[PDB]
């Protein structure tokens, strides 16, 4: 009956019951981090708060049931929806310009909530037109917290991939956030970064709107910021870009991107080692003038040292670093490997329980043996130095027909 | 008190949020 | 027209013609890792390969036309979702039992992309009965490539909460999980746990049915494999247990999970570090005696020894953990922390940028205050000593509410 | 020879896998 009283009081004439009662529905879903929301919609209370949002003549109310319906918004997508089929956006949209500051932003509040849940939902808020008063928010005087609420709902429209946002709404997006990206608050710069590596994640056709958006140049630089959340936006950011076409990592690397790798490849943590040796994969992975421009950044040694020493994820992506290579490189830039000592540490992986890690080595070793006419007598002496034609042979024991043919094939084409 | 594990998406960019009293 | 004519062959008399026509199909979805799956669905040869399934006067056209679909049910939600509503599923179904093994196989693999595209597609497979059969292949005699694909189609049936699978599932799962948690090989051991991991983050009833099928006591001891990615699925999943009631926690702890944590918290990989400060933080939330539990273990020392010294994603996890304590601890307890020597490094984080950091020092501190009746002066003047009091006082300007009015109440309480 | 990035969670289960040739 208390949660009765307080949906019955909801609809009261006496504005002060009408206001308790409503802040006593949304103290429940905000007093702590279990809210009982189920509760609250059984009880019927959801058609009370949508038509407080209407209440002009009370912006305290107004208020409080935005935020109690903010918090409904936030749960289970069933729980959104039942917000949704309340028809409360169109009167979200319309409090985005109310002329209390506290309604407008818990407004913007809520519809991040609905907007986070899914594509479909996104495409909802999208179709009535949200985008532009939102970004519209964006001006030399809007305060730094309601700022932070406006590029995390910025964050939410560009999150989903399946399908990604509309190529209108991108179109509206990218000149935000090419002024956001020299914002000074790190919070709202982690976000814009964020927010242009799920752009870049979404095709090719993106990544070039991007390109396009001049936005390249004041990223690349964000790889050696002092903060090691912008750091690591950014790295994935330019990582998904030079998962693109030739053309497109050209742009990056024509920002001086890879001079920041040798902080990269030595940093602290592991997962930006793993992350930076990705990043080097998809250029090796590019023509042989990107290949030069790792050798001649002298980034080979140090991918190396990670391929024997590093954790298994940054060796993983190590291994397909340097098996792109053999298949890109001229002969003179695999050679360029053999000298540098590639061979042990690249054969020492040929033993771990990842299939593709396995099957990742004997490509590059049958790259390297095919490139290598002269050679291949050497090569192969050094591949048994250290043990790697013992592990190529039991390798022809193993579960994976691509695995062990190929190692039948290396052992009787040269050995 | 308990705390449910949040994912490394989930911590640097939160679909949802509930404001809390 | 070479795809027209790959389609128009699919449906030829001829069964040469027909089964190179289904061949070639399935070559372009299958030869690089960028299918032209759109290209394919809008030829019009989802219904051809649908058909193809029928025919078990052919198991090489099954077998073919098994591939095919089960590479366009690999792609985007829409090409999942064209695969369904051809009606392929119950015929993937009667599949399942064809006496060619390699048919059967396949007829897997296509069910679990389905199952994997989201808990609407999973539930419909469900709802055409797929738990059973697929769980019947377990066996002595099942080789092990097989049963690899059997074990990550059980982890699709667990991966999505939005809504859990149904409890007639999970409880069929559960002895399926009981019985492959001891095998062998590694592969099979990680996706059981993940598997776990799933079940026991759908909430504290669903905690309560994998206590209730016996798998604790076999889940624990994992925690000291040998393959670092079974420790990891393993900490995640015990992990999740801890998140219930202080009798589920009680559970795990009675099986010596404690015992398992010093080489947790010195592992060479962060994320572990990390991930067992959270886990220790959900027991000093817990009971007094499971707080005393802690201390026992000798691991208070540890946790702040990585509150200093971590890296920042553990360091919020220790704050976690020692804030926890606070609240839930005796006064002996939190007297053994100021023994170990919690304050300087405790009061360090009060200058992060993460908010909700400082407001669970700031709650830590005030606590500690507020139950050192008399020892209230000497745990003051440490707080000054090692420059707390100094933050506490400019946290009084910051631009949180939360944040600034408890930076008030302990000055004026305790200063 | 270009590979998108795949999550962590991702990695250790793949929620969708294609047979490649």
């Amino acid at each position: 009956t208390s949660l009765e009283a307080i949906v019955q009081n909801a609809s009261s004439d006496n504005q002060g019951i009408q206001l308790s009662a409503v802040q006593a529905a949304r103290k429940l879903l905000s007093s702590d981090r279990n809210p009982p929301i189920d509760d609250l919609i059984k009880s019927g209370i959801l058609p009370i708060l949508v038509h407080c949002l209407e209440r002009d003549d009370n912006p305290s109310l107004q208020f409080e049931a935005a935020w109690a319906l903010t918090n409904i918004a936030s749960g289970t997508s069933e729980q959104t929806q039942a917000v949704v089929q309340s028809n409360a956006v169109p009167l979200f949209l319309r409090l985005l310009h109310s002329p209390h500051q506290n309604v407008c932003e818990q407004a913007v509040w809520a519809l991040g909530n609905i907007i986070g849940d899914g594509p479909q939902c996104r495409d909802y808020v999208i179709s009535l037109g949200v985008v532009k008063p939102l970004l519209s928010f964006i001006s030399p005087s809007i305060p730094i917290t309601f700022l932070r609420n406006v590029t995390w709902v910025m964050v939410n429209l560009c999150r989903h991939k399946d399908p990604p946002p509309p190529m209108e709404t991108i179109q509206e997006i990218l000149p935000a956030l090419c002024v956001l990206i020299h914002h000074t608050d790190v919070n709202i710069l982690v976000d814009t970064v964020w927010a242009l590596s799920y752009l870049t994640d979404a095709g090719n056709e993106q990544i070039q709107m991007v390109i396009d958006s001049g936005i390249v140049p004041h990223l690349v630089p964000l790889l050696s910021h002092q903060e090691v959340k912008v750091q690591t936006a950014a790295l994935r950011a330019v990582g998904n870009i030079v998962t693109g076409t030739d053309e497109q990592t050209q742009v990056v690397l024509n920002c001086d991107a890879l001079s920041h790798f040798p902080a990269l490849l030595t940093h602290p943590k592991e997962k930006i080692n793993k992350e930076a040796v990705w990043f080097l994969s998809n250029i090796t992975a590019g023509n042989q003038q990107q290949v030069q421009a790792v050798i001649d950044a002298n980034l080979v040694p140090m991918i190396i040292h990670l391929l024997d020493k590093g954790d298994f994820g940054t060796q993983k992506e190590a291994a397909w670093a340097i098996s792109n290579l053999t298949i890109s490189g001229r002969k003179d830039q695999v050679a360029y490997l053999i000298q540098q000592n590639v061979i042990p540490p690249f054969c020492n992986l040929l033993t771990v329980k990842d299939a593709q890690v396995v099957q990742v080595v004997l490509d590059g070793l049958s790259n390297i043996l095919k490139m290598a006419e002269d050679e291949a007598e050497t090569i192969g002496n050094l591949i048994e130095e250290c043990g790697g034609l013992e592990k190529i042979e039991q390798l022809q024991n193993h579960e994976n027909e691509d695995i062990y043919k190929l190692a039948y094939e290396i052992i009787d084409q040269f050995f | 008190g308990k705390r449910k594990l949040i994912t490394s998406e989930e911590e640097r960019s939160p679909a949802k949020r509930g404001r809390k009293s």
